[PDB]
């Protein structure tokens, strides 16, 4: 993993070791922001016209 | 007309009267559009960042 994904989970789980759900729920909602939801593993290189 | 009185008096008389007329119009419209939109990158700000 890329070093900012890394410490995006790094700062949840050390608020979730806070016992802080409110923050670890905002934090986590930020990391769907910030990096989607699904991760891209294939991609077709391509081009088209019309 | 043409007059012959005892075969001596001859009198003629001829008119003619021509009238020609030309109306012409031509009317013409020319109209283009050319739109040309262009994109070549989309450029987002890492999450990592300061």
């Amino acid at each position: 993993l890329s070093l900012g994904f890394t410490k995006a989970l790094m700062d949840i789980c050390d608020q979730l070791e806070k016992n802080q759900t409110k923050m670890a729920t905002y934090l986590a909602e930020l990391l769907i922001l910030n990096y989607g939801t699904h991760v891209i593993t294939s991609v077709d290189a391509g081009a088209a016209l019309v | 007309t043409e007059l012959a009185l005892f075969s001596r008096v001859n009198g003629k008389f001829s008119t003619e009267f021509q009238r020609m007329k030309t109306l012409q119009v031509k009317d013409q419209a020319v109209t283009t559009r050319v739109q040309v939109r262009n994109r070549i990158y989309t450029v987002k700000t890492t999450p990592t960042s300061e």
